[PDB]
């Protein structure tokens, strides 16, 4: 080729375009690409709404910061987008929604930094609640943070008494807050942003569920988790910091069951 | 700008505008900016979470020095007036940090980038008018 | 029957995820940015019919621009004989509008359309009677003898091309071939009219540098052919140039600041083209 | 010695196609012996923006690395 | 050779006694009444040759209507310099005749024929001498610099189209393409030049509403090119517009009441178009 | 009558509520908050044209003794292909009682009039942050 | 290819050879390459002298220095070579001379520097004189510096009195000393030496004039100008300095009108 | 490049038939390069009153019940 590097890559959807001159290929979850519901697999009989460009584009979440103390981060699809432009509107005005996404995790440093982020895309990412007084005790509000998403910790201190600390996930990093060694989180579609190698991560994911289309406002198909498999490090300070940005783009979105808009409980 | 000076000799214009930026930092500096063109009609993008909702491109600084972001001709009228007019609103081109320029040990912590503008092959201008850009003292005479 | 070339149409495109990045480039090469809508966003199919039909140099220079205003006075008073005629030096630097446009190119080549507009009026209260005026525009090429008085033998024009206007009639006009003694008209000239040799002023040249020092198209000797009347009358003749059948080479930036003289020269008085903007983030 | 040609599509005119009717034809008969005396030369929309936007020696194509 | 389409001829008919009733209908549908002589009475055969040849929009708009009257004065008195020229805003709202007709349609598209008529006269008793006047009409498109004085650099017109009239000659006239930046000319406009956002005046818009707030065709800067004479002279220039090669869309009712301003606006002073009739049974 | 084309965006764009026509014209040359609104003069369409000729527009007539519905399908209309909706209202729906409501019983009869609209072949270009106009 | 990088490049003329492992392509002015006068375009009727190798080679000018204060530099062709070996001799012994050149601007730094030089090749580069008391007031001596060339400044202070300060160019950088915003100097054949990208600039230029051949001793066809679009910068000192070298090579040179040698006024 | 056409039947003219003699022919030669400069476009008597007098969906014919 004319030097078509495996590192350089461009992505486009709607009126949005990502670029990256240091990526490490890109992966397509389970080898399947986003598709629409085929007349033989359909369920809802009403004519679907397929937003196309208006909603199938690149929405960028508020960046977070990687510190030597950082323990990890997490988000939920479609949740962490429920407020993203047009996509959201459609998501909330419809009972049933279906979608796949292209996840692009960014994080540049310098040839003098060290660090390695494990970007995993886990389907049906259910975490344990923080209270050994109850089970599956998590409030909707806490389960669905949105653009902010959660963070992982390295300690487990349940509040059996304080019932307002129980109603939230116990994001235990070395166990994915699921009760499974993170060391095997690789059996999930993933990429690793090793600073000395790349600065981007691109993971295209197809809708996944025991159903064709589901109700987004209740269920988060995917869960995005980023754990520093290698701690950030800089020769200079002993308190280095680098931004990590997450840009998601839905694809092949279609909805059924249109009514008045959904507005969930909030604070 | 050359593009401008020319447009200024005509009354109407149509087409897509090409904004190309050349990051002139040190080779050692990394970073990801975000260029964006938001067509007119709503609150001008002051923050990133708003510019990101329109036409944009996440430029990754790297070996490829330059990066272009195009302003797709999106207008209601087929031609836009060259003079400033509200009806013929253009839109908002802004820029932000996707992450943040990052430099290492002994590396210039502040630098610049050059911004260029040019017209795309679908661009045309019409109605020859005189340009405001030049003046001239009423000529002497001899009476 | 034929179809004028239209500006690029927009072919419909969609997503992408390749190693093909039309977005990135390296303007260091000296090559401008090339991307277009299709390369960056999802586009629809659009059939463009519009044409840059008006940016064609011939259209862009297709206007009779005023280049100068000459004055002269047919008076019967003592020192009003030298006023009975006037000599203008052929050039487009007398004004700035046309000049700036041509100034867009280093070299140019064309035919010229001269058009003249006469406008006479009464100066003082000598608002009396005067018959109708008949003017004469005589083109005096470099080397030809120039008029001493408003009526010395020179106005015979046995060889010099002369127009005779009868005030009140249509604005006289005429055409001129590309007369340059070069293969093209030179708009700028980074040189001197001659080479100053070893034994000369340590300043030699300051007098003969610049396009102006080598260019010469002769002059227009205007005048009223009528004799002097009781009341004095004043006429103003305006010269209009339209370069036609044109073509130019080597583009240069437009004149950004006020013009001083015939050369590039700037004046410290006005050399701030641009305008302060509140902030770099001020829309 | 007259030469007929196509006019410039006007208001209520041929679909831009400039290929509809002889009602878009204008006649021209040069009257003078000197070319200089003629009207504006025929509109020429040819153009090669590249001698200015890409006078690079080795040619590079959009989709490729400008610097290989 | 061809035959222009004539208006429906009358075919001979006679009695009837069917269940076919062309007389009755239901205009609620929104459809106008359709019946014709034949449907109602016994008719004879009539060959109609007449044609609506004169109601063709092109014929209906085929006239050079006066749109405005500009005034200007070439005076040599103190504050008579600003009088030495005038700037008119291009539009057809300055009068009401043509305006009303165009106003019959929501949108229209056409080429334009400008025709100018100059008429000069003497103001006070300054009935003295003044040479013949030469005027200049300069079209200044939106964005182009406008004349400060009756003679600042702007009147060069190196790009702006300008006419030069020599009073006494045929009324200068010229043609203009359909220049609208839209696909058609908009005659009305139920909108605002821009969108007033959340944090603004609770009245925002009152300034920029109406077709007038978005339309702009530039201006005509007229003037006399002659200098000031002893006696002051006054000239009146009349602009005439004839839309040709036209076509319009969406018919609307005619302006029934007096016009106030450029918009629809009415004046409580005159809004009674009709006229009292003695009785509903008064022939 | 103190200003021309003097209407505020807020007043020009009522929304679901829309306006109402009156049969009187009383301009507020002083009170500038009463000027910034349409002069819905019924017998002149508030346009300065006799409503009697409002029929040169697509229309239907709901004559109670005949029908109870009115269906008018309308195509986009403009001097452009697509325009900016937030600034411009292509169509305007107007309903005038050409025949006054009447009921044998009371001398104050009342009947509801409902308006159901349905857009068709809608397409938009130029996506960005959402537009939120001035409001009260 | 066998890895034929767009960056690496060699150039040869006469017995001279340039090389560069970091260039950014090379540009050919207006797309035309140097040529000779064709029998149909000729003017002078005497048999021309075509030096070939003896004069069409790589002459290297005295380097200059890029400082944080540096405002720009300029030179003139053929002027800045009038003293370069054999080329000069031919140039001066002949009334008429014609030539095109290959300009190669060098300037290496380190992956830790910043900076960007705009190398422009402007035809008919006429600058304004420094004295508002006269017009086009420049002495031959000052107009033709030679190997040294001039320098740009960022201030305009005409000497209406001192007539020895007027007779020189007013090299106003932000206006090319021409009265045109340098921001549009790109409508001229050019390249940009952006330190983080390249370290060379190669611009081949063909003869340009309203004539086929002209008189070199009076006229400078081209003008080479280099402006720091991006200021030089180094993390270390606040007074960094890097050398900028200019190597020019004439091509397709031919002269007509041979006589005694020309020796212009000098000091 | 001239184009001849039929005139508008005048006083003592062809029976309305406009098909009698070449004495009803007028010549036209456009002189300018821009269509806009041309005379009035040829008389077009085409018309479709229905888009205004009957833009009803289901078509109804006179002789029938407007409301079936
Ligand atoms: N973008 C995209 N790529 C696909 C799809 N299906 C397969 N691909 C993979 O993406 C490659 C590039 O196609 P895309 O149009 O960029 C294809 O050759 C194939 O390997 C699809 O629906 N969309
Ligand atoms: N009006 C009319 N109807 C007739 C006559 N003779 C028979 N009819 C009956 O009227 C029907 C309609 O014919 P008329 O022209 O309306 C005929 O089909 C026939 O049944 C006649 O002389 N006049
Ligand atoms: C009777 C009128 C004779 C006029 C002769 C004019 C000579 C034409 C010289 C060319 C002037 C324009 C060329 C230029 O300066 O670029
Ligand atoms: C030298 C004379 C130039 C005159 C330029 C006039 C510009 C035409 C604008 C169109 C005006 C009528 C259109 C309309 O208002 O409906
Ligand atoms: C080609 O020219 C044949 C057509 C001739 C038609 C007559 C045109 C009018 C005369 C032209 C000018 C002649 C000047 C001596
Ligand atoms: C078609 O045009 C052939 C007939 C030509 C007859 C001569 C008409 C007179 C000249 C027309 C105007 C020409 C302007 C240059
Ligand atoms: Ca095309
Ligand atoms: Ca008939």
């Amino acid at each position: 080729a004319c030097g078509y590097s495996d590192r350089v890559r461009q992505i486009t959807l709607g009126n949005s375009t990502i670029t990256t001159q240091e990526a490490a290929n890109a992966i397509v979850a389970y080898g399947e690409w986003p598709t629409y519901i085929n007349d033989s697999e359909a369920n809802p009989v009403d004519a679907p709404t397929e937003p196309d460009v208006s909603s199938n584009r690149f929405y960028t979440l508020e960046s977070v910061s990687w510190k030597t103390t950082s323990r990890g981060w997490w988000w939920k699809l479609p949740d962490c987008l429920k407020d993203m432009g047009m996509f959201g509107q459609n998501m909330y005005y419809h009972y049933l929604g279906r979608s796949g996404y292209t996840i692009h995790v960014q994080c540049n440093a310098s040839k003098f930094h060290q660090g390695a982020l494990g970007v995993f895309l886990i389907p049906e990412f259910v975490m344990a609640c923080n209270t050994e007084s109850k089970t599956s005790y998590v409030s909707y509000i806490n389960a669905n943070p949105g653009e902010r998403g959660g963070e992982f910790t390295n300690t487990y201190n349940p509040s059996n008494t304080d019932a307002s600390e129980g109603r939230k996930f116990a994001a235990l990093d070395y166990l994915l807050g699921s009760g499974v060694l993170a060391g095997n989180a690789f059996v999930y579609p993933h990429q690793i942003i090793n600073l000395r190698t790349n600065n981007s991560a691109t993971i295209v994911v197809p809708y996944v569920n025991s159903l064709v289309i589901d109700c987004m406002a209740k269920h988060n198909n995917w869960g995005i988790v980023i754990l520093p498999l290698a701690p950030l490090a800089f020769a200079a300070t002993s308190s280095p910091q680098v931004p990590i940005t997450v840009t998601i783009a839905p694809m092949c979105t279609e909805f059924n069951g249109l009514r008045n808009i959904t507005v969930p409980v909030h604070q | 700008t050359m593009l401008g000076e020319i447009l200024n000799y005509y009354t109407h214009w149509t087409g897509s505008i090409r904004f190309t930026f050349l990051f002139c930092g040190s080779m050692m500096a990394t970073g990801k900016l975000l260029l964006s063109y938001s067509p007119p009609g709503a609150k001008p993008p002051t923050n990133r979470k708003d510019a990101m909702l329109g036409t944009h491109i996440i430029w990754d600084l790297g070996l490829q020095s330059s990066c272009s972001m195009v302003a797709p001709w999106i207008s209601n009228t087929v031609y836009r007036r060259c003079a400033r007019d509200d009806f013929t609103e253009g839109g908002f081109i802004t820029c932000f940090y996707q992450t943040r320029i990052v430099v290492p040990a002994s590396t210039p912590t502040s630098m610049f980038m050059l911004g260029f503008v040019s017209a795309c092959p679908d661009f045309s201008v019409r109605l020859l008018k005189d340009t405001p850009h030049i003046s001239q003292s009423k000529l002497i005479g001899r009476t | 029957v034929s179809q004028p070339p239209s500006t690029q149409s927009t072919e419909a495109t969609s997503g992408v995820n390749s190693q093909e990045v039309p977005a990135l480039t390296a303007v260091e090469t000296g090559a401008s940015g090339q991307a277009i809508p299709s390369d960056v966003v999802e586009t629809r199919h659009v059939v463009n019919y519009k044409t840059r039909s008006e940016s064609c140099l011939e259209s862009f220079f297709g206007r009779a621009a005023c280049v100068t205003i000459l004055s002269l006075t047919n008076s019967s008073k003592s020192g009003e004989e030298k006023k009975h005629f006037n000599i203008w030096n052929i050039t487009y630097t007398d004004t700035v509008q046309l000049r700036r446009k041509l100034e867009f190119f280093t070299y140019s080549r064309f035919d010229l359309e001269m058009t003249f507009v006469f406008t006479e009026n009464y100066p003082s209260t000598a608002s009396g009677e005067v018959r109708n005026q008949v003017y004469q525009i005589m083109y005096i090429p470099p080397g030809a003898p120039r008029p001493s008085s408003w009526d010395d033998y020179t106005w015979q024009s046995s060889s010099n091309p002369s127009i005779f206007y009868m005030y009140g009639n249509a604005p006289p006009r005429m055409s001129i071939p590309y007369v340059g003694i070069a293969n093209a008209y030179s708009h700028f000239y980074d040189g001197f009219a001659r080479v100053p040799l070893e034994g000369e002023n340590t300043d030699a040249g300051d007098t003969f540098y610049g396009l102006v020092s080598i260019n010469d198209f002769g002059v227009l000797a205007v005048r009223a052919v009528n004799r002097s009347n009781p009341h004095t009358i004043h006429t103003s003749v305006r010269v209009y140039m339209k370069p036609k059948h044109i073509r130019c080479w080597c583009p240069r930036p437009p004149r950004a600041v006020l013009y001083r003289g015939e050369g590039v020269d700037m004046i410290s008085s006005a050399i701030l083209p641009l305008t302060k903007v509140d902030s770099i983030t001020t829309f | 010695g007259a030469q007929v040609s196509t006019q410039k599509t006007g208001a209520h005119e041929n679909q831009n196609v400039a290929a509809n009717g002889s009602t878009i034809n204008y006649t021209t008969i040069n009257y003078y012996k000197d070319s200089a005396s003629n009207s504006a030369t025929r509109q020429d929309l040819s153009q090669d923006p590249s001698k200015f936007t890409e006078p690079v020696k080795d040619l590079m194509l959009k989709t490729a690395p400008a610097l290989n």
